[PDB]
């Protein structure tokens, strides 16, 4: 009763995420490229083919960081929107990829747009799982499995 | 000569159609309870049978060729006979050819997509690939027309029967569970009870189109009234022990994630060959349509003398006597139709504009009878039946705009207002120029599809 | 010569072959060619669209301890009577499945469980209608 | 021996094993997590679906593991993670042991 009132709780999170898992295509049957990770803090991205839109997770376990994304992914703009958080002080705001900042136990769902995906790449080809691969067409708006 | 019990006969078999397959899950998701949503069956279907009484009246005191365009012409004057030409050319009569070919193609797709919803590019490519096959077939040819329907007509009744004799059996083995607790959560209102009465009046279309018959009925006048209060009301009760034989096998969650409502059915009843279910009803449903496409040529040529609708639509190919022009109108309409609405955005905009027609038709029932006309009927129907038609039908299509407006309903009335702005720069006025872009338009088409005149 | 109100006899002179011809014939074989690449287009569609996701890969599931969710008649143990009253609460998780660990008639409910009958609800948990509701 | 359960690809077997590996953790370090998800998912058959059980009732609740700090982020991680989230009752709001 009180953690269903409170604007950043554990359950109003845990309501945000299985709704966003729940209908969104990307994190139900998108590709899972776990890029390198220091001790500390864990990056994984999930990306569809025909979506033209990738998540970036970033969680940090350790004691904080200041950490450069643009070095890491290689693929990623200088300035990307949060779609979550998990102190919940990032509903909207966009942060710069020079510079973010995990508070020890922080979690980003970090959301852009990108036409080179890392799974097409050669050096990702084995750090990317999937369980049955499906491209996505935005004219016919289907997924299929051909590609 | 036909008899009584063929005066039913063709009677029962043409009120069912495609619609009992289609409109369960709409009809449910609206009362939201198993007990309501099997009153508005029965409440529809008498609506049904005091609409086609009716229509008994004007098709033997009229006594004219045209279907429903003389009804008007003879009561309110030539600007509603002209306007029901028109919606009934661009919109009552397209939608419904639309509507049973969308309701085919997720008959088809179903059985492939199991588990889960086809794509909606699935549903409309084999729709505009059913329209133009059923078109362009009932072009070439009028043997093929009338070669697949009686065929056709025993599919659509060899399911019902299944559905009905599976229903009742698994009915004495005690599976009650879920009208059980009926009314429990019903959602009772002028926005739900209106949209639900449009989808379960659907599955009753073709009961105005009833008075060909009387022509080779052995005692018309005493006869026919009969046939009719004992040929819809039968049908009206083969559907609510229809509509019970699906909540007999599944509950009232299930039915309203599948729309191919008896798909679901035979998956869970008649495991060994459950293909047989939306295999028969893929036929049921384009034998429907056959229906459809058949009668198109037929109001334009009534409404062709009176100078209201083109006169070269009515023309006839001359290789081959079917109106060319005509279907491949009527069909080209269709393709506009099945690309931005879906079944249920389209029963809306169906029902919408053919119950406003169908209730100034009866009004000018009364209307004649009270004032201005005072010839002779043959038969004659109690003055307390029509009076509920109209006050009825005046529910119908008034309610749903204002408690539950759509953006369907604005496009079917621009689509009428738009004929009426036709009905003066075209016909009343006569204008000089609007001539000479007619004449070249006609033979033109005549000289391109060589067709001809009918007489 | 054209006089729009034209029967058969005098318009087989013009529709012969003049201009009218050739197109007659190419839009019926195009709405042929179209009708036979409709029904070919949505068989390449099915075909290649993958399977759907089951209910056991789609959503979460949510583990639910049976005799430490919601007590119902004050007895001090939850029951399936009140997994029940709970249940719009799991709806707005956006949960899809209820795993409810062991409730059978037990004579041990731990170290790993002592069931006495497979077949039966254990009375502290409700009876064999309560699990039907 | 937990990847037998997945089956053959002609014999069909469990439809996915529990994971329960990530109940393990007893303290919360980015090289222990990372082991984990790497472990299962190359471990795994090929067109196999994934699950991840962050608790359950035979061990002690996440807030007690780990730390009231990490409740958060442990629901990001298994919602995001390719598979099935497993979810028990109570890792919602944060619960502790008694
Ligand atoms: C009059 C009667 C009309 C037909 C009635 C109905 C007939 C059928 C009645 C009944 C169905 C019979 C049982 C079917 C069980 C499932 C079988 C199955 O999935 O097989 C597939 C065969 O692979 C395919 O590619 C199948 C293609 C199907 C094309 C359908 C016809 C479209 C045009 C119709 C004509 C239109 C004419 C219009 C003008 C008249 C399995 O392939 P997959 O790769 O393993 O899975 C891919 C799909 N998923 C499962 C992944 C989603
Ligand atoms: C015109 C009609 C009668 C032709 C079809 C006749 C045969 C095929 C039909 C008629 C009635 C049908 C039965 C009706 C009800 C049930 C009970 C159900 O739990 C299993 C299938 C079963 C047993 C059906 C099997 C097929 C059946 C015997
Ligand atoms: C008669 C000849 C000359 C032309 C025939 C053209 C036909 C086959 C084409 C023209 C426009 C097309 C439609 C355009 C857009 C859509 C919407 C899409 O979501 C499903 C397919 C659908 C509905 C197409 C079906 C096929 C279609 C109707």
């Amino acid at each position: 009763d009180v953690q269903k009132t409170q604007p950043r709780s554990a359950l109003k999170l845990y309501q945000e995420l299985s709704l966003l898992h729940a209908n969104e295509l990307l994190l139900s049957r998108g590709w899972f490229c776990y890029l390198r990770n220091d001790n500390h803090s864990i990056m994984y991205t999930r990306e569809l083919d025909g979506i033209n839109k990738v998540f970036l997770m970033v969680l940090n376990f350790g004691e904080s960081s200041l950490l450069n994304l643009k070095e890491m992914i290689s693929n990623i703009p200088t300035r990307v929107r949060i779609r979550l958080s998990t102190s919940s002080a990032y509903s909207g705001r966009e942060v710069d990829t020079h510079a973010v900042t995990l508070a020890s136990g922080e979690g980003l769902i970090l959301e852009y747009n990108t036409g080179n995906l890392l799974h097409r790449q050669t050096a990702f080809k084995d750090r990317c799982f999937v369980s049955n691969r499906a491209c996505y067409s935005r004219v016919l708006n289907i997924l299929y499995s051909l590609c | 000569e036909l008899g009584l019990f063929s005066g039913t006969c063709i009677i029962v078999g043409t009120i069912i159609g495609s619609g009992i397959f289609i409109s369960p899950k709409s009809v449910l998701s609206n009362m939201e309870a198993v007990g309501p949503c099997l009153i508005i069956w029965a409440m529809c279907g008498v609506l049904a049978t005091l609409g086609a009484l009716c229509f008994a009246e004007l098709g033997t005191m009229i006594t004219k060729s045209g279907g429903e365009y003389p009804y008007l012409m003879e009561a309110f004057g030539p600007i509603p006979a002209y306007l029901f030409s028109w919606s009934s050319l661009f919109v009552i009569k397209p939608s419904s050819f639309a509507i049973i070919c969308l309701s085919f193609s997720e008959y088809v797709c179903a059985p492939f997509y199991s588990g889960c919803s086809p794509p909606q590019v699935v549903i409309k490519t084999l729709a505009a690939a059913a329209i133009l096959l059923i078109s362009t077939v009932n072009a070439l040819s009028v043997r093929l027309g009338s070669y697949v329907q009686n065929v056709f007509t025993a599919a659509k009744m060899v399911i019902v029967v299944i559905i009905i004799i599976s229903g009742l059996v698994l009915l004495a083995q005690g599976n009650t569970r879920n009208f059980e607790n009926s009314f429990e959560g019903a959602s009772l209102s002028v926005g739900s009870i209106s949209l639900a009465l449009y989808n379960g009046l659907w599955a009753y279309d073709g009961w105005n189109q009833l008075n060909y018959i009387t022509e080779e009925l052995r005692n018309p006048f005493r006869n026919l009234p009969l046939a009719i209060i004992i040929g819809i009301p039968l049908v009206t009760g083969c559907y609510i022990l229809m509509n019970v034989s699906y909540f007999t096998v599944m509950t009232a969650t299930e039915l309203l994630q599948s729309q191919a409502v008896a798909v679901t059915f035979g998956d869970r009843v008649l495991y060994p060959a459950s293909w047989i279910v939306p295999l028969f009803v893929a036929f049921s449903t384009i034998g429907a349509a056959n229906g459809s496409c058949f009668t198109a040529g037929r109001l334009v040529f009534v409404a062709g003398r009176e100078g209201h609708m083109l006169k070269v639509l009515s023309y006839i190919s001359v290789k081959r006597l079917t109106p060319a022009p005509a279907i491949m109108f009527h069909s080209m309409i269709a393709i506009i139709y099945i690309i931005p609405g879906d079944i249920n955005s389209l029963v809306n905009y169906f029902s919408f504009a053919a119950w406003l027609f169908y209730g100034l038709t009866i009004t000018g029932l009364i209307v004649m009878r009270f004032t201005r006309k005072e010839l002779k009927r043959p038969i004659k129907v109690p003055i307390f039946i029509p009076i509920l038609v109209t006050l009825l039908s005046v529910f119908l299509v008034l309610a749903p705009i204002i408690s539950a407006p759509a953006w369907e309903y604005l496009y079917c009335v621009l689509f009428m207002l738009s004929g009426l702005v036709f009905y003066f720069l075209f016909v009343h006025y006569k204008f000089g120029w609007a001539q000479k872009i007619s004449k070249p338009l006609t033979m033109h088409l005549q000289m391109l599809m060589e067709v001809v005149p009918p007489e | 010569r054209p006089y729009a109100g034209m029967p058969k006899e005098v318009l087989f002179q013009f529709s012969g072959q003049a201009r009218y011809r050739i197109p007659r014939e190419v839009l019926f074989w195009l709405t042929v060619a179209s009708v036979l690449l409709l029904i070919a287009a949505t068989i390449a569609i099915i075909a290649i669209s993958p399977k759907c996701l089951d209910w056991w890969q789609a959503g979460p599931m949510y583990q639910i301890y049976p005799r430490s969710f919601r007590d119902s008649n004050k007895d001090g143990d939850g029951d399936l009577k009140g997994i029940q009253d709970k249940l719009d609460y799991i709806t707005t998780l956006n949960i899809k499945t209820v795993w409810i660990t062991s409730f059978y008639k037990s004579s041990l409910k731990d170290f790993r469980h002592a069931v006495e009958d497979f077949q039966e609800i254990d009375p502290i948990f409700g009876t064999m209608k309560d699990f039907e509701n | 021996e937990t990847m037998v359960y997945y089956g053959l690809p002609f014999i069909q077997e469990a439809d996915f094993p529990f994971n329960s590996y990530l109940s393990k953790l007893d303290k919360p370090s980015g090289n222990s997590v990372s082991e984990v998800i790497t472990s299962w998912l190359e471990n795994m058959p090929e067109g196999k679906w994934p699950n991840w059980m962050t608790g359950g009732p035979d061990n002690v609740r996440l807030t007690s593991r780990l730390g009231e700090k990490y409740v958060n982020i442990m629901n990001m991680l298994v919602f995001t993670l390719p598979g099935t989230p497993i979810t028990y009752y109570g890792e919602e709001i944060g619960m502790r042991n008694i």
